């Protein structure tokens, strides 16, 4: 509920070269500034002879909202001999996927096609590039001697990728084994040290690979995506990867062991062609420690009302458990064929409540399908089934859609603000949006009517004036704020009370308050973090029993307080906001007696 | 086929000495041409391939170099695990084919064998058919010959050798030379004789003893 | 009953309940049963009940008997219908549906030309005349067309080497033309011989991975109405066959094809779907979108390997339906014959239009008045037999605009226009009697026996001021 | 770290056939071919072929397309070749090698030898080799007409190391024969005793020769 979506920090790349495809967050290792990554792999390159090769760019945060290309590989195509080419590197798409461990970064080009040695080939095996520092490797795991689509020829290595908490890479790739799909691990420590320029086909020791498997299996794009999480409590990080045409196209999510690549778990669509695994992530979203399953199945279609299916999408929601079983409920989405669940971003913990939280992407839905992105809070349950936030595309396109949300990366605090930040892409308009978190003001408000049981014979007041006799009871409203994170000390809050809420429009008000003879009075107030209760006491009193005939509907005393907050701001320019779960309005209610 | 040839099947260097070793094909084989090592044990190893690529963990000192049909393998500062034997394969099309292999042997000053000559032991004369043998050891360079020669005439029969690999320690090889026989043969000849022939010296070293005298 | 909480006003009464009224002038609580209020004193002509009510606009009857004249064929009865809801309320709308005996068919044949069919096209030399024979007892108005899908010419569902992609099945060798997506061949005609010598004159192109993108097919189809030909007021069969499952949606992002399909005609010059290499593969949802707004039915003519997977698909489009076909198509005749006769065999109602948020129930009675079961398809009918359906319908809450809907049998055009329009709106409401004495000198109007006072006056008849 | 195992020496009847295994470690066994070598007693290096172990497909020498079959067992690592219709040409080391790219094997397994002939177990005869009736002595001994190889020979149980020559064994009537030099010291001999120890292990042989005169 906490993101600034009033300005937020916006970039741009190259038209045509679906700047904003893939996202993430880049955290040099000496404490240094901190970027932004942004795939485009439709982008044009300086690369001798090759035609919108892609590129990622690193790119500043509000030193000036600049990108600058990532030289990871500036040589065209290797040859194999004179007017023959070694590999194809064009419309290669380097930058469909980019991911970032504290200094490395790895990008991959899953439609890098080779040659072969023996023949004159064009089989998409797909490449990757991995830069630590000055140090930058090439790992095309899937470059293999095992060629066509029954090896891994087709593999298209790198389509999906992810880094282990333990410095291993997760490397998915859909085409392997005639598109039963494919999961290799390798570590970090071989790609780089075992990397040879002369060598093709590199033999990386410790290697984790799933098998070529019956011919059942495939065209099940194992590997279509990827996310890491401990799921047998070992603290090594195993493998969730979405395999979205398996089981005739109900799709299934596999999880294997980080250590031998066993299986362990696995998970299945419920209907048919609804992309289960599409997307699949990986978070604690209940504060158990034990990481929690998401899987996206943008294509589900609901019923609805009128009892006709509508394509809506769906993401499930499994809870892990000590037992070693998933606890799983469904979400589904709220416009008709934006795919709601095309993308899912763990944030971190946003409004810094104590439970994580998590980003879903329905990037064809809002006003010309220009992409929306929901914000769901977790909580010790689960994951809190009502989005506390709808962030929009304001861009619009006339080639392909925005597809505001398609990419997504969270839970980087990139202004050190301390609340997790989230960048959104949008490829369609070749642009990504990082979106920062506001501090949250945990308010602790309270209301004190006393006598609370009034009787109108007993009058003890006196009114404003000469006029006497009058019932009459006190108020003390209270107030208490506090926050995490960079905050002002000064808050300045408006509070307004009424009395006889009730009572609607054309219907008489029983109570009113002594000074104004309103039923009505504002306040503004100021409080300080941690301060103590600041109160404020007033009296009010009930009117004459001539004047209402309803003695029996109790007087409600409501208590509204609301906050200014231009002017609690911060050097960022981040406004702090009212935490959204604590309600901004209270009420005690007051009775009249009866003889 | 691809023919490789290496036309020298054995050289012989110091250690620290530079050496090259040559390899040549029947046809542009486009740099596909790859160097390995055997040593004594058959343990082979791969050192360079596509011509000049080190594989990993193999000394800088090894380097290969070549176009064409002609290659050549360079061993700078020779050390004493290089002693082995290296051969060359070309990889451009099957079936791959190797070189005949070239073997590096360590240099020594030359030295003379101490030749040996046994009569049959008697436990194999009682199970009939006895065996001169001549042992010819410790000796620079490798190249010798033996000649059998019983009562003055050479049998060049019954002879079967052996030979040992290049000692470690010192640099010299050694002979195993059998003549077997007949006990009912062997009784009937009084002299027994085993001729060495060594470029160490123009007059053979000779060995012999007489059956009956003792 | 009807007198809780809230009700303070007519609108505001007829809102929580539908059978609750409204009372005028109390020669409180007027909101309750209309009994209780004559009862209580409200007279005749001085209650207000509002009540859900049909009016027919388009009732003719449905036609009996073959007709010469296309346009007095009538399948459908009533066609034209205005339904005023009130909130709540149901209203039970009788729709009778009856095929005619002669309809024309539209047939449109589409078919895999992957390298696994090319002993297929060998045994359907002779389909168009052989169908169109057999169609000819039974309509005499048939058309049929062709249309031939392999796979989306793009990596990495083809080989993209020069020598694969000129001719793909090089390595075999054998005769195999470049892959290609979808082209639409032969426009419907009666020419049967026409057919004939198309499908003589087709040669096959090849891929290397097994679901193929037919789909793709599939939606142009059902879409291009103009140039596949499709004609009003008659059956629109769309005859799949293929021998593999199908690409769908976002498969093809393993080619960097990521924007969705958008459900268009996309036919160039060559009549070739152009959008093969730049759109996803469309979604079941989008096809169950344009099939049904195009009144096409789907006819998945697949392998026994493949039917399990077709069927769970035919589920889900309405009126789909699926049959096992030969390794070589051997029995293709027979089951378009089977699948139409099947087809004039039932009778499925279908509701389109501003349905969402409304409640429908369908109870369907065949076999005049001796079945009945709450569906909305009636089976197992003779040619002529007609099929009845009692459609409810209640809107939950109070709306401003009304709703255009269609109520029509699945595969005809026959239709039944129906306008909902809510009426949440008293009769006393319009008299608005402003600054009424009857509100302490106009401090309120008066409305329907009660003073909607003006701001800053609270009370029964608006006689204390703030 | 990567290693190829290959099986222990087989030892076939003319005619007859033998299956050799190849282990790999230290690399995906799945993703790189399994080429195979063969090297006669003596001679040079020949290419029998290689195999695709997660395909099975395999490409030949013309020269071994009928002697040479290849496997693969994915699960376990494990390269296998099978050479029928067995002959003495057949009689070498046959090696292993894995596929590094480049037209080059970077990985060689030990080898496996393999013996074809008709001959069956027999137990070595030791002879002594004493000199005939002077700073050093040479004595012999004689390990005459075994099979199959291999046999360990020591001087007073391997105590004298230096100044011994044991040589490799030959092939003598389908039998293998092999001797031994030990020189030490003239005056170290006879006073004290020099003995040759021989053992077979396909035989169970264990001898221990004396050389007195
Ligand atoms: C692929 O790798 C897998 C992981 O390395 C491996 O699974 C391992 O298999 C071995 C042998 O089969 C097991 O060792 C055996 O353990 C049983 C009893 O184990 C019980 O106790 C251990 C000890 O608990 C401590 O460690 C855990 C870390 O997981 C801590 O949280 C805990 O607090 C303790 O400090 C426990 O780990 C086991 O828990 C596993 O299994 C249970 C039951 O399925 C799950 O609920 C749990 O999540 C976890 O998966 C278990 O309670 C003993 O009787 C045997 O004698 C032997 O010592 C390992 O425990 C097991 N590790 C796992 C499953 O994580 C696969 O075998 C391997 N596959 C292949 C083909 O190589
Ligand atoms: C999660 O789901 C995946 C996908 O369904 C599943 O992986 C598959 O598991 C099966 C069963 O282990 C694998 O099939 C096996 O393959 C081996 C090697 O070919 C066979 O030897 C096995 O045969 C044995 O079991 C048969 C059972 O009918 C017996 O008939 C037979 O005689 C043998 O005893 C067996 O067929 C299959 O290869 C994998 N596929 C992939 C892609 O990995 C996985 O097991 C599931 N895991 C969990 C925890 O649910
Ligand atoms: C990167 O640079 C390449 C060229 O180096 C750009 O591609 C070129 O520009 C457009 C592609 O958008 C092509 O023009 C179009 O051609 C088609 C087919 O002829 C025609 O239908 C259109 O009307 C238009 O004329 C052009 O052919 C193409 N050339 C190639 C691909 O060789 C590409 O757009 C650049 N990308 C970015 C992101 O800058
Ligand atoms: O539909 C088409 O056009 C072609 C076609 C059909 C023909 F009847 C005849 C020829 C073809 C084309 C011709 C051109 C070609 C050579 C380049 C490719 O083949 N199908 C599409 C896919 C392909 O099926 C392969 C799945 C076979 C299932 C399988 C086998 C083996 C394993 C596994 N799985 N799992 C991995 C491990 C081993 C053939
Ligand atoms: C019937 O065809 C006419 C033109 O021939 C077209 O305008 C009309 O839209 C078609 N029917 C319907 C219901 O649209
Ligand atoms: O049972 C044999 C079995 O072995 C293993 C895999 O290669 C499978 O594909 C194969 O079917
Ligand atoms: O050999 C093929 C056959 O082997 C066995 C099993 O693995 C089967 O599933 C497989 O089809
Ligand atoms: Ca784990
Ligand atoms: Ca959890
Ligand atoms: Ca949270
Ligand atoms: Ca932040
Ligand atoms: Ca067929
Ligand atoms: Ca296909
Ligand atoms: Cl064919
Ligand atoms: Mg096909």
């Amino acid at each position: 509920f906490n993101l600034d979506v009033d300005s937020p920090a916006e970039y741009s790349g190259p038209e045509g070269s679906y700047f904003g495809f893939a996202v993430d967050f880049f955290v040099p290792s000496a404490s240094s500034r901190m970027f932004l990554l942004v795939g485009a792999p439709k982008a044009n390159t300086t690369q001798p002879g090759i035609v919108e090769g892609g590129q990622v760019l690193k790119c500043d945060w509000s030193s000036t909202r600049r990108c600058q290309p990532i030289e990871f590989d500036a040589t065209g195509n290797r040859d194999y001999a004179k007017d023959d080419p070694l590999e194809f590197k064009s419309h290669q798409w380097f930058g469909a996927s980019v991911r970032s461990k504290q200094d490395k970064i790895l990008a991959c080009a899953p439609l890098y096609h080779w040659r072969t040695e023996m023949k004159q080939e064009r089989e998409p095996v797909g490449t990757c590039f991995l830069q630590d520092g000055t140090k930058t490797v090439e790992y095309a795991p899937c470059r293999s001697q095992d060629i066509d689509a029954d090896g891994q020829g087709f593999c298209q290595g790198g389509f999906s990728i992810d880094f282990t908490k333990a410095d291993r890479v997760l490397l998915g790739g859909p085409g392997s084994f005639y598109w039963q799909g494919q999961l290799i691990s390798d570590q970090v420590a071989e790609i780089v040290s075992k990397y040879d320029p002369n060598v093709y086909s590199i033999k990386y020791n410790n290697q984790l690979a799933t098998r070529t498997a019956q011919a059942i299996f495939d065209d099940s794009y194992l590997g279509y995506s990827v996310a890491v999480g401990d799921f047998n409590g070992d603290g090594i990080d195993d493998f969730v990867s979405g395999v979205p045409r398996a089981a005739r196209t109900l799709g299934m999510v596999y999880i294997y062991d980080g250590k031998n690549m066993s299986s362990l778990y696995n998970f299945t669509g419920e209907q048919m062609a609804a992309y289960f695994g599409f997307s699949v992530a990986a978070t604690d979203i209940n504060g158990d420690d034990y990481a929690d399953v998401f899987i996206g199945a943008p294509l589900f279609m609901d019923r609805g009302s009128d009892g006709k299916l509508q394509e809506v999408g769906q993401v499930s929601v499994s809870l892990q458990r000590a037992s070693g079983d998933f606890q799983t409920t469904k979400l589904n989405g709220f416009e008709v064929f934006a795919r709601f669940g095309s993308a899912i971003a763990p944030l971190g913990d946003l409004d810094q409540d104590g439970f994580n939280d998590i980003a879903i992407a329905a990037p064809y839905g809002g006003e010309d399908k220009k992409g929306i992105v929901y914000i769901f809070n977790g909580r010790s349950t689960g994951l809190n089934a009502v989005p506390s936030q709808i962030l929009e595309g304001q861009w619009a396109a006339r080639s392909c859609p925005p597809s505001f949300g398609y990419s997504m990366k969270g839970a980087t605090d990139i202004d050190k603000n301390g609340y997790p930040d989230l960048i959104v892409g949008a490829f369609g308009v070749d642009r990504a949006i990082l979106y920062r978190a506001r501090p949250v003001i945990t308010v602790n408000a309270g209301l004190e009517v006393y006598p609370s049981i009034l009787n109108q014979d007993n009058k003890t007041c006196s009114l404003p004036g000469t006029a006497l006799k009058v019932s009459c009871f006190n108020v003390r409203f209270c107030l208490k704020a506090d926050g995490k994170g960079v905050l002002p000390r000064k808050l300045n809050f408006q509070v307004e009370l009424l009395l006889d809420k009730l009572k609607q429009k054309g219907a008489i008000r029983r109570a009113l308050f002594l000074y104004s003879r309103s039923p009505s009075h504002s306040k503004n107030m100021t409080i300080s973090r941690g301060g103590l209760m600041q109160c404020e006491e007033l009296i009010a009193y009930l009117r004459d029993e001539s004047e209402f005939r309803d003695k029996l509907t109790p007087i409600t005393i409501f208590m509204e307080y609301r906050l200014d907050y231009r002017t609690a701001a911060d050097t960022t320019g981040l406004q702090p906001i009212l935490n959204q779960f604590t309600p901004a309005n209270i009420s005690r209610q007051a009775h009249i007696l009866l003889d | 086929d691809i023919q490789m040839t290496q036309t020298t099947s054995s050289l012989s260097a110091s250690l620290g000495d530079r050496v090259i070793i040559s390899c040549r094909a029947s046809q542009d084989i486009s740099n596909y041409l790859s160097w390995y090592q055997q040593k004594p044990d058959g343990t082979v190893k791969l050192l360079i391939f596509y011509t000049s690529k080190l594989h990993s963990g193999v000394p800088s000192r090894f380097s290969g170099s070549g176009s064409g049909t002609d290659y050549s393998l360079t061993i700078s500062n020779l050390d004493q695990e290089d002693i082995a034997t290296y051969f060359c394969q070309q990889g451009n099309t099957f079936p791959y084919t190797f070189g005949g292999g070239t073997k590096v042997e360590m240099r020594r000053a030359d030295a003379a064998p101490t030749v040996s000559i046994f009569p049959p032991s008697s436990e194999q004369l009682t199970s009939g058919g006895a065996s001169v043998v001549c042992f010819l050891n410790n000796f620079y360079p490798k190249d010798i010959n033996v000649k059998w020669k019983i009562d003055g005439s050479e049998r060049q029969n019954g002879v079967l050798n052996s030979w040992t690999d290049q000692d470690s320690k010192d640099s010299t090889y050694s002979f195993s030379s059998t003549l077997t026989l007949t006990k009912d043969e062997y009784e009937r000849h009084n002299s027994y004789t085993c001729e060495a022939t060594h470029k160490t010296s123009t007059s053979p070293i000779v060995k012999s003893f007489n059956r009956n005298e003792c | 009953g009807c007198a809780l909480g809230g009700a303070e006003t007519c609108e505001d009464c007829l809102l929580i309940g539908p059978q609750c009224a409204w009372c005028a002038q109390e020669n409180g609580e007027r909101c309750d049963t209309p009994a209780n209020l004559l009862a209580k004193g409200c007279q005749l002509n001085f209650i207000e009940n509002p009540v859900s009510q049909v009016e027919i606009l388009k009732n003719k009857p449905l036609s009996v008997g073959r007709q010469k004249n296309s346009s007095d064929i009538v399948q459908i009865a009533p066609q034209s219908l205005i339904l005023k809801l009130r909130p709540g309320g149901a209203q039970t709308l009788q729709v009778h549906v009856r095929q005619t005996e002669d309809y024309p068919v539209d047939l449109y044949y589409l078919m895999d030309l992957s390298a696994s069919m090319d002993d297929d096209l060998n045994t359907i030399k002779e389909l168009g005349s052989r169908l169109s024979k057999e169609m000819s007892k039974l309509t005499s108005n048939f058309r049929l067309g062709f249309g031939s899908f392999v796979e989306k010419p793009v990596s990495p569902f083809v080989k993209t080497t020069p020598e694969e992609i000129a001719n793909p099945c090089s390595s075999i060798p054998y005769f195999c033309l470049p892959t290609f997506g979808f082209k639409h061949i032969l426009p419907l005609t009666n020419d049967a011989e026409r057919f004939n010598e198309i499908v003589k004159n087709q040669k096959i192109s090849a891929n290397i991975d097994t679901p193929e993108g037919g789909f793709d097919a599939i939606m142009q189809a059902a879409v291009c109405k103009e140039k596949i030909g499709w004609r009003n007021d008659s059956l629109h069969l769309l005859v799949f066959v293929s021998d593999a499952d199908s690409h769908f949606g976002m498969d093809s992002k393993l080619a960097g094809i990521v924007c969705p399909n958008d459900g268009l005609c996309h036919l160039d010059s060559k009549n070739e779907y152009s959008m093969s290499t730049v759109l996803e593969y469309p979604t079941i949802g989008q096809l169950i979108d344009k099939l049904v707004q195009n009144n096409v039915l789907l006819i998945f003519a697949v392998t026994q390997e493949q039917v399990h997977l077709y069927e769970n698909y035919a589920k889900l489009i309405p009126g789909a339906t699926v049959g096992l076909l030969q390794k070589d198509s051997g029995n293709i005749l027979q089951l378009i014959i089977s699948a139409y006769e099947e087809l004039r065999s039932e009778v499925e109602l279908e509701v389109l239009g501003d349905t969402e948020g409304l409640n429908l129930s369908f109870t369907a009675i065949c076999n005049n008045g001796t079945l009945f079961q709450h569906q909305k398809k009636c089976s197992h009918m003779k040619v002529g037999d007609t099929a009845s359906f009692s459609v409810t319908v209640n809107i939950p809450h109070c709306e401003r605009r009304s709703r255009h809907i269609i109520i029509k049998p699945v595969g005809l055009g026959d239709a039944l226009e129906l306008l909902v329009s809510p009426e949440c709106n008293c009769d006393c409401q319009k008299e608005v009697e402003v600054n009424s004495s009857k509100c302490h000198h106009g401090n309120g109007s008066f409305q329907c026996g009660v003073c909607a006072c003006h701001p800053g006056h609270m009370g029964p008849r608006c006689e204390s001021g703030h | 770290q990567v290693q190829l195992q290959q099986s222990g020496a087989e030892l076939a009847e003319p005619g007859a056939s033998v299956k050799m295994s190849c282990k790999a470690s230290g690399y995906t066994f799945s993703s790189f071919w399994m080429h195979w070598v063969k090297q006669r007693p003596g001679q040079g290096l020949e290419w029998i072929g290689y195999i695709n172990p997660n395909s099975g497909y395999t490409e030949c020498n013309e020269i071994f397309r009928d002697k040479a079959t290849m496997t693969a067992d994915t699960s376990s690592s494990t390269a296998y070749m099978q050479l029928s219709g067995l002959t003495s040409e057949d009689s070498a080391v046959y090696y292993c090698a894995s596929f590094l790219g480049r037209g080059a094997m970077d990985y060689w397994g030990q080898g496996t030898s393999v013996t074809v002939s008709s001959a069956k177990t027999t137990a070595p005869s030791v002879y002594p080799l004493a000199p005939v009736c002077g700073s050093s002595v040479t004595l012999g001994c004689l390990v005459k007409g075994y099979f199959p190889e291999p046999v360990t020979l020591t001087w007073n149980s391997g105590s004298l190391s230096a100044g011994v020559h044991t040589f490799p064994a030959v092939l003598q009537s389908s039998l293998y024969t092999l001797s031994s030099s030990v020189t030490v010291v003239a005056s170290t001999w006879p006073s004290q005793s020099i003995t040759c120890n021989v053992a077979h292990p396909a035989s169970s042989t264990k001898v221990d020769k004396k050389i007195e005169p």
